[PDB]
């Protein structure tokens, strides 16, 4: 069919671990960069 | 004043307008 697709890549981002001190505490936060967690 | 084989463009930090709030 004679319609236009628009390509963009698949959604890739440098994952990040906000950490807080590893003595102070043990929980951790993961950040993934410029993705919104609908995808994720 | 007027990229995605693996560049990524890390936002600052400060945004724009935050930056102008300095
Ligand atoms: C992520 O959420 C939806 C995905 O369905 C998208 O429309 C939205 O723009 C995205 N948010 C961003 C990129 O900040």
């Amino acid at each position: 069919t004679l319609e236009i697709l628009d390509i963009t890549p698949c959604s890739f981002g440098g994952v990040s671990v906000i950490t807080p001190g590893t003595n102070t505490s043990n929980q951790v936060a993961v950040l993934y960069q410029d993705v919104n967690c609908t995808e994720v | 004043v007027t990229k995605f084989n693996g560049l990524t463009v890390l936002p600052p930090l400060l945004t724009d307008e935050m930056i102008a709030q300095y």
